[PDB]
């Protein structure tokens, strides 16, 4: 994060035969794009949403600096 | 210019004169939107008295211990898990019961912070610039302690050395 | 003040202490200039070249970034033109 | 009219200030923000650079109080990241910048604080008036000659290796 290789956040996503709460098959993946739902629970990847509410988090702090307040800008 | 902490800000229009330890330390403009310095001011005191008495009792265990084995734990963030469940409730009890009364005075009265404590009488015969400096000195003691207290708990929580 | 306007153009206080004293002159050659290097940084990041982890180039999004505010800078351009600056 | 520049005209924004006006602002961007704020910026990248300069020389030639030190000012920046120490710096630049927001915020909305002015003269090094503008203008002088210093020993020192000649 900090020497900017942001990449290394998505390196080894989990596979497509992880199972859910159990360390088989698993990654080491944080932040990833994967798209479409987990192959054994169905559902979003927790790596997508991970990512998606870091990315809603940076839009929106940075969208708050909008409005005028005691520093005139 | 008149915060003597920030020599190049002007203090806020709540910070002058009275309500000793003021040095014109207020660059976010906090104090604008309390009412009055009271209630900040009762709590101010209250972090400084806590944190004093968390320094003393964090060297203190460090150096000395109750007879018993439940008090022989050296880390004070360990001791917090390692003491029975039955002195720290104890403790919590005795400070809400001080903390009710006290919850009743702070919200409206003129110095919250004024507790009526001098059991040994420091302050009895004191001038007004005795009591201004000895509440200056509290003042410095306290921050000086939250700062040294809030360090001690961070460098227990990343290095496990409680001190040193 | 008084951002409120009815005539041809609004006054160059809805520009900003900042953009309120640019001449056109340079507000919309700058405009232009951000237009054309936002649309090839985006261009190139994906397009002509497909996006991968591997290749993000903070330059090409920053850059892409200008796409977006060359449109706010060529709006003021002419604000300022028409204002007689 | 200009005194720097005799072909262009003098900037509308600099009549007089002991920061050393000579009227020197070709594209005018006097006029885009106001003075102060520049003077302000100006000001805080000539004593940036003045000290990072004088801090890569020195690091050069004599720093290693110990082992992590043992660098040569251009590999000292991924180092002493991971060592740890530049973060505490940037720290304690954060906390002095973010005190700096209101204190360029109280400027340009009021007050009296002068752009760069932080009080902060606990050797009384300037006295009066004129020793204090002299002294502004030597700063500056030698915070700019910094600012071209540094710029030069990090595109050398880039351009090869080598030591205080570069
Ligand atoms: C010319 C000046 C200069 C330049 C070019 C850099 C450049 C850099 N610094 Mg840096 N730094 C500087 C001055 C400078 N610094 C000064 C003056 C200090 C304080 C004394 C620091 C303290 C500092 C720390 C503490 C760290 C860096 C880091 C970094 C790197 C991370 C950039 C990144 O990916 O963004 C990351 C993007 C974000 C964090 C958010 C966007 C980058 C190469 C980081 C690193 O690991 O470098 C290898 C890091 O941790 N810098
Ligand atoms: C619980 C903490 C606490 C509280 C409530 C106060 C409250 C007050 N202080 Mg104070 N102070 C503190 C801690 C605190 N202080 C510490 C630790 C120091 C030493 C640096 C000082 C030094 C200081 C000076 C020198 C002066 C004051 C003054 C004041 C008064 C006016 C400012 C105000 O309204 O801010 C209210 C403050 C808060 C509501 C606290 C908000 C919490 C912020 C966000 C802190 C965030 C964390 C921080 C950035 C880092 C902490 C982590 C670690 C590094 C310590 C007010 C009674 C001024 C005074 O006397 O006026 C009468 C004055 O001149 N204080
Ligand atoms: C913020 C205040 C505070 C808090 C929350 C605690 C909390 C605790 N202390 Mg403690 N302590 C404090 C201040 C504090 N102390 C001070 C100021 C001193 C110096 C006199 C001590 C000296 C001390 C010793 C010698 C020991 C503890 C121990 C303990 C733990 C078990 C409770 C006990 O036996 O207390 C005992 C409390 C005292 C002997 C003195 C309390 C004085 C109070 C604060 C003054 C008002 C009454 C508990 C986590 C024991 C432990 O488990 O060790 C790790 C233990 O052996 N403390
Ligand atoms: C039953 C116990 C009890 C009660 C009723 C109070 C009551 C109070 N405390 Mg207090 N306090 C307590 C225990 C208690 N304390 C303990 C054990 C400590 C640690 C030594 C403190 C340390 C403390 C400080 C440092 C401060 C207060 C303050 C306050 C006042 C405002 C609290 C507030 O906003 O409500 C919060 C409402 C809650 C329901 C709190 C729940 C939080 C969870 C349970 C934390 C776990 C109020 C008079 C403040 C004050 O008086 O300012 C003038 C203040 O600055 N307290
Ligand atoms: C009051 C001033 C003060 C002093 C004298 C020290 C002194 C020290 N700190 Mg420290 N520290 C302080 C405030 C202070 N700290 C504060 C306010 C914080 C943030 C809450 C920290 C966070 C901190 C960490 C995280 C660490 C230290 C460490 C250290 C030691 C090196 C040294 C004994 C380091 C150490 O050796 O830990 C044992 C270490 O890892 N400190
Ligand atoms: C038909 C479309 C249209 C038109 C002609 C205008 C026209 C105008 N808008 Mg405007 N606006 C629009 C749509 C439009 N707006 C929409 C959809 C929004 C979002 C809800 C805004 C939000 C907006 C704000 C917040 C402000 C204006 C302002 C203005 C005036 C000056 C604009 C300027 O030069 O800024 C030039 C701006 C820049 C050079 C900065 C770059 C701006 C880019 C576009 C931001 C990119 C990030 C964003 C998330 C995408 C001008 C009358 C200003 C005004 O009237 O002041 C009182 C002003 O402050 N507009
Ligand atoms: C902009 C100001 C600035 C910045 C960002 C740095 C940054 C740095 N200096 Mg440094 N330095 C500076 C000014 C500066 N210096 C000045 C003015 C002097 C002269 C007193 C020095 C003298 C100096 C020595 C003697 C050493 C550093 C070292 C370092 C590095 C590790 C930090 C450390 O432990 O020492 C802070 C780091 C890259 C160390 C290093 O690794 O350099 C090889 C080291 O040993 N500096
Ligand atoms: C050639 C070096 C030089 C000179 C002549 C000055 C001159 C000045 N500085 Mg300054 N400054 C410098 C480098 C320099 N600075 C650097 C590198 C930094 C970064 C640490 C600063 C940071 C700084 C601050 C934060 C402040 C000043 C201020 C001042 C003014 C009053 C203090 C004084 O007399 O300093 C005399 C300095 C010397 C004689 C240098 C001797 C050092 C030998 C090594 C004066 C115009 C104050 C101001 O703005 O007042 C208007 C103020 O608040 N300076
Ligand atoms: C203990 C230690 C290290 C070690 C040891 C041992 C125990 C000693 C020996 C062992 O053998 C090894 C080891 C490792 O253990 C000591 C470390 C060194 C220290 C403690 C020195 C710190 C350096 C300070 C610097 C480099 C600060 C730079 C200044 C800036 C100012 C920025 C400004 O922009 C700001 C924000 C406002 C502007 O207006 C103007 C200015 C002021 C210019 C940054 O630009
Ligand atoms: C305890 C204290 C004062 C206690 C006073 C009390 C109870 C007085 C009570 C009374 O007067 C009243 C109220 C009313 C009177 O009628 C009755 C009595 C009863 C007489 C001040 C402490 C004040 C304590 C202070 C100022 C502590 C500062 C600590 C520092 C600087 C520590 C730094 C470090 O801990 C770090 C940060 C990291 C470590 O690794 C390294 C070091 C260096 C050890």
């Amino acid at each position: 994060f900090f020497s900017g290789n942001w990449k290394a956040y998505a390196q080894n996503p989990d596979t497509a035969s992880h199972i859910f709460g159990s360390g088989e098959g698993s990654g080491t993946a944080i932040l990833t794009f994967l798209g479409g739902f987990h192959p054994q629970t169905k559902s979003l990847w927790l790596t997508d949403m991970a990512h998606h509410h870091l990315a809603i988090a940076v839009l929106f702090i940075v969208a708050g600096h909008m409005y005028r307040t005691n520093w005139l800008i | 210019a008149q915060s003597k902490a920030l020599p190049f800000l002007k203090a806020p229009a709540k910070l002058d004169g009275s309500l000793a330890g003021d040095f014109g330390f207020d660059p976010m403009g906090i104090s604008d939107q309390v009412a009055n310095l009271k209630y900040v001011r009762a709590a101010e005191l209250k972090h400084c008295r806590v944190a004093m008495l968390g320094f003393l009792g964090w060297v203190v265990q460090q150096y000395v211990h109750l007879p018993g084995e439940i008090y022989a734990e050296s880390n004070p963030l360990k001791a917090l898990t390692s003491v029975p469940l039955l002195s720290q409730i104890q403790i919590f009890l005795f400070i809400g019961a001080i903390e009710l009364a006290t919850l009743d005075q702070t919200y409206t009265a003129d110095k919250p912070w004024d507790l009526g404590f001098d059991p040994l009488n420091f302050s009895k015969g004191k001038s007004e610039q005795q009591m201004k400096d000895l509440e200056v000195k509290e003042l410095k003691n306290g921050r000086v302690a939250m700062i040294a207290i809030m360090g001690l708990i961070a460098q227990t929580l990343y290095t496990g050395v409680p001190l040193f | 003040e008084s951002t409120y306007w009815e005539g041809k153009a609004p006054p160059s206080v809805v520009l900003g202490p900042f953009l309120s004293k640019i001449p056109s002159g340079v507000l919309g050659p700058a405009s232009l200039v951000a237009l054309i290097v936002g649309s090839y940084c985006t261009h190139e990041s994906n397009i002509f070249n497909t996006l991968t982890v591997d290749t993000i180039y903070p330059a090409y999004v920053l850059g892409s970034f200008l796409t977006p505010i060359s449109w706010g800078l060529h709006v003021a351009a002419w604000i300022q033109k028409m204002n007689k600056a | 009219k200009s005194k720097a520049v005799p072909f262009l005209p003098r900037p509308a924004a600099l009549d007089g200030s002991v920061v050393g006006d000579v009227g020197f602002d070709p594209v005018g961007f006097t006029s885009w923000l106001p003075l102060s704020y520049l003077q302000e910026a100006e000001i805080k990248h000539c004593r940036i650079a003045m000290l990072a300069t004088l801090g890569w020389i020195v690091a050069d030639f004599v720093h290693l109080p110990g082992a992590v030190h043992e660098v040569s000012s251009l590999a000292a920046h991924d180092v002493a990241v991971k060592s740890g120490a530049l973060a505490q710096i940037l720290i304690w630049t954060s906390i002095a910048e973010a005190i700096s927001v209101i204190a360029i915020s109280q400027m340009l909305e009021g007050s009296g604080r002068q752009p760069g002015d932080f009080k902060f003269d606990p050797l009384n090094f300037a006295k009066d008036e004129k020793s204090l503008k002299k002294m502004q203008l030597s700063e500056l002088k030698n915070g700019r000659l910094a600012m071209l210093a540094f710029s030069g020993i990090v595109t050398q020192a880039a351009l090869t290796g080598h030591a205080f000649p570069y």
